[PDB]
Formats: structure tokens, C-alpha cells, sequence
């Protein structure tokens, strides 16, 4: 991407975080950089801005300074340290830049860096093979997945062939199980013909729990 | 302090026709607004700068109306990837910037049948101890589908989870995954494991089954 946001995936409450963000193809000297956190259901808040030479450092009310924004030219990354942290505070974190001499209005996002704060300790996922049916001839298509079970905290990036795979891929969203671990699974849609000839392998990653998992779908004998 | 208040809540309309989006403001903003679109799964993205002005990229559909207390954007004839979340943003009070409650845009398209696959439990998961089948629907519309599970004739409840995703921005459909966990034990107790579908894409209940 663009920008591109590397930061903590689970902490303590009442812990320390420094989220980074960074600058692919632009120049990111003369754009002034925000925060944005956005709680999943849809609600959007403004934490923090900062100048294109820091002069300039703007908090929201509710932070009241708890948070520290810096930024650095040279390396061209955007830094938001959080020292005290609440249950409230986990949410979806968005780089933010600005419009160029035209407004002091929002225009480019980063994909987001989720932080969730939790007593509870990280627990990585177990990936088990969705094979496909031998069916519908040739002439029809058949689907093959991948499940997703026992991982917390959220989220989990499942992609197909490295991102070879984007087309029919459906990733549906994580259900929380009695357990209280999420569970979800990844199915995408391919033609008949293509399996036993055309390999796919889902790749799954938990960046809290550091799990990096290149799983391979076969059909079953 | 201002307050961007935004409603209502949820919209929907059929494809091609026009929406209107209301955004109202607390202190009178003087036509210092911006208008940004959500995608599902996606960043936010900008729409409409100075509350009037289409953004570089944008397609011309997508318009912008309104002053001072009240605006709105207007979407023409919106295809299947319009399908989003919309919020709004004040830079007259440059201290604390505030966004909108956010309008949650669904469409209606014509009617879609699912194409229902089942999916066996692997044969390393039966070293953990535990069971899943997996049944799923592709691509329908509507959201109101059936979904039970068959065992023998057996009609199985509070074992099961379902799980829809939202709506693609292609074809505007959507996709639900009924998911069965059940023990190692029982799950080699049984010999047949269906599903049954019943959708209003359907002329009758579709049900695909394995024996395993």
C-alpha cells in the first residue's frame, strides 16, 4: 500500500504501545499526518493530528496527552504512542493524511492497524482443509476452503496463492464460539477442471500470536 | 464542541435509482464539509471536498448538496460496488475534528440462488478431538435463507453456527456458512450428514449430503 501500518496487536490495559505507519509513494514531507480509530460497528473518532513539521500537534479530549504523536521525514514514518490503555480503547487504528494546500480535510487512508487490549492471553489458530466434493461433472465449478479455528484476539489475514487467488474468494466474517475463542472459515469457487492441475494453498497469519501458517487444499482420496 | 449528527441510521435502495444521504451540523458549519465513502473491508475514502466539490478520482454520479446547518450527497444511479459505509467530516472547528454517525447503504437486486456445497471434517482434525462440517451458500439474495442440518434424519440445534458475509461489491450478493461442530465420538456415531437449503431463489429445498 501506501501507507502501510505496523504496529501491536494485543496488550494489557494499563500497559504501553508505539503504532507505526509508513510512506510508500509519496513524499510525505509537506502532508500534514492523523490518527483515526474507528471501534468495529461503524463508529469513527479523530485521536490525534500532527504538522508536516511537527509544530502542530492536535489531541482529542478524550486522549486528554495520554497519547504521543511524532513523525520522521527521513524515515518517513508516522509514530502514536499510547502509554495508558482501557478495554474502550481497542479499535481499528487508520493513518491518515491530507489535501495539499486545498483544505484542512482528510483524503488518503492506510489499510489499519487493529489494537486490542485484553487480560486474556493470545492463542494461536488452527487451520484444517476444506476439500472439494468430486461432483457437477466438468462442466461445472466446484469450491474449496480453508477453517479457521481457537484464535484470539482478532484479526486474522487469509489470502489464496499469495494473492495469486482474489476472484470468488469469499472470507467470511469470525463467529464467536462458547469457547470464547473467534472461529471462521475461507471458501473460494474455482472450475472442476482446474483441480488436481492447479495447486491452491491458503495462506493464513495472526500477528498477535505470531502465526504464519501457508496451508496447501487437495482434494481428498 | 460540534456536533455532526447523521441520519438515518441504515438505507437501501434498488439499483439504478438515486439516494440521498442527510448530514446536519450543530454549529452551522459555513460549507466547510467532507463526504467519505467506506467500502466493506475496506479504508475510508474521500468523496466530496468543500460540500460541493467532486474529488479526482470519484465517478460524476456521486454529487454534493447543501449548506450551512444541512447537507447531502446525492448518488445517481449506483451500481452493484456503491454498496458502502458514509460518513461526514467538519474541518471548521480545526481543535477537535468530528465525524458523522455513518448511513449503512445495502441495495436490492433481483433474485439469486445459492449453490450449496458440504464440507467433511478433516482427518487431522479428528486428532484433536472435535468434529466440524462445514455447509455453504455462494451467492444469493436475499439475506433470508434456511439452513438445517440432517444426521440420519436428525435435526440438529444449538451445535450450530451460521455466518454471512457482507455484500460483495460485484455482484451485490451474499454468502453464508452454516458451521457444525460436533465431538470425534459422535461424529463417528453417525453414518449420513446432510444439509438442507431453502431459499426464495429456490423452487424447493436443496439438500447435499456425504456418508463419510
Amino acid at each position: 500500500v501506501q501507507l502501510v501500518e505496523s504496529g501491536g496487536g494485543l496488550v494489557q490495559p494499563g500497559r504501553s504501545l508505539k503504532l507505526s505507519c509508513v510512506a510508500s509513494r509519496f513524499t510525505f514531507s509537506n502532508y500534514g499526518m492523523n490518527w483515526i480509530r474507528q471501534t468495529p460497528g461503524k463508529g469513527l473518532e479523530w485521536v490525534a493530528y500532527i504538522g508536516s513539521t511537527s509544530s502542530h500537534i492536535y489531541y482529542a479530549e478524550t486522549v486528554k496527552g495520554r497519547f504521543t504523536i511524532s513523525r520522521d521525514n527521513a524515515k518517513n514514518t508516522l509514530y502514536l504512542q499510547m502509554t495508558g490503555l482501557r478495554s474502550e480503547d481497542t479499535a481499528l487504528y487508520y493513518c491518515v493524511g491530507h489535501v495539499r494546500k486545498l483544505g484542512a480535510f482528510f483524503d488518503y487512508w492506510g489499510q489499519g492497524a487493529m489494537v486490542t487490549v485484553s487480560s486474556a492471553s493470545t492463542k494461536g489458530p488452527s487451520v484444517f482443509p476444506l476439500a472439494p466434493s468430486s461432483k457437477s461433472t466438468s462442466g461445472g465449478t466446484a469450491a474449496l476452503g480453508c477453517l479457521v479455528k481457537d484464535y484470539f484476539p482478532e484479526p486474522v489475514t487469509v489470502s489464496w496463492n499469495s494473492g495469486a487467488l482474489t476472484s470468488g474468494v469469499h472470507t467470511f466474517p469470525a463467529v464467536l464460539q462458547s469457547s470464547g475463542l473467534y472461529s471462521l472459515s475461507s471458501v473460494v469457487t474455482v472450475p472442476s477442471s482446474s483441480l488436481g492441475t492447479q495447486t491452491y494453498i491458503c495462506n493464513v497469519n495472526h500477528k498477535p500470536s505470531n502465526t504464519k501458517v501457508d496451508k496447501k487444499v487437495e482434494p481428498k482420496s | 464542541d460540534i456536533q455532526m449528527t447523521q441520519s438515518p441510521a441504515s438505507l437501501s435502495a434498488s439499483l439504478g435509482e438515486t439516494v440521498t444521504i442527510e448530514c446536519r451540523a450543530s454549529e452551522d458549519i459555513h460549507s466547510r464539509l467532507a463526504w467519505y465513502q467506506q467500502k466493506p473491508g475496506k479504508s475510508p475514502q474521500l468523496l466530496i471536498y468543500n460540500a460541493n466539490s467532486l474529488h479526482t478520482g470519484v465517478p460524476s454520479r456521486f454529487s454534493g448538496s447543501g449548506s450551512g446547518t444541512q447537507f447531502s450527497l446525492k448518488i445517481n444511479s449506483l451500481q452493484s460496488e456503491d454498496v458502502a459505509s458514509y460518513f461526514c467530516l467538519q474541518y471548521y472547528n480545526y481543535p477537535p475534528y468530528t465525524f458523522g454517525a455513518g448511513a449503512k447503504l445495502e441495495l436490492r437486486r433481483t433474485v439469486a440462488a445459492p449453490s450449496v456445497f458440504i464440507f467433511p471434517p478433516s482427518d487431522e482434525q479428528l486428532k484433536s478431538g472435535t468434529a466440524s462440517v462445514v455447509c455453504l451458500l455462494n451467492n444469493f439474495y436475499p439475506r433470508e435463507a434456511k439452513v438445517q442440518w440432517k444426521v440420519d434424519n436428525a435435526l440438529q440445534s444449538g451445535n450450530s453456527q451460521e455466518s454471512v458475509t457482507e455484500q460483495d461489491s460485484k455482484d451485490s450478493t451474499y454468502s453464508l456458512s452454516s458451521t457444525l461442530t460436533l465431538s470425534k465420538a459422535d461424529y463417528e456415531k453417525h453414518k449420513v450428514y446432510a444439509c438442507e437449503v431453502t431459499h426464495q431463489g429456490l423452487s424447493s429445498p436443496v439438500t447435499k449430503s456425504f456418508n463419510r
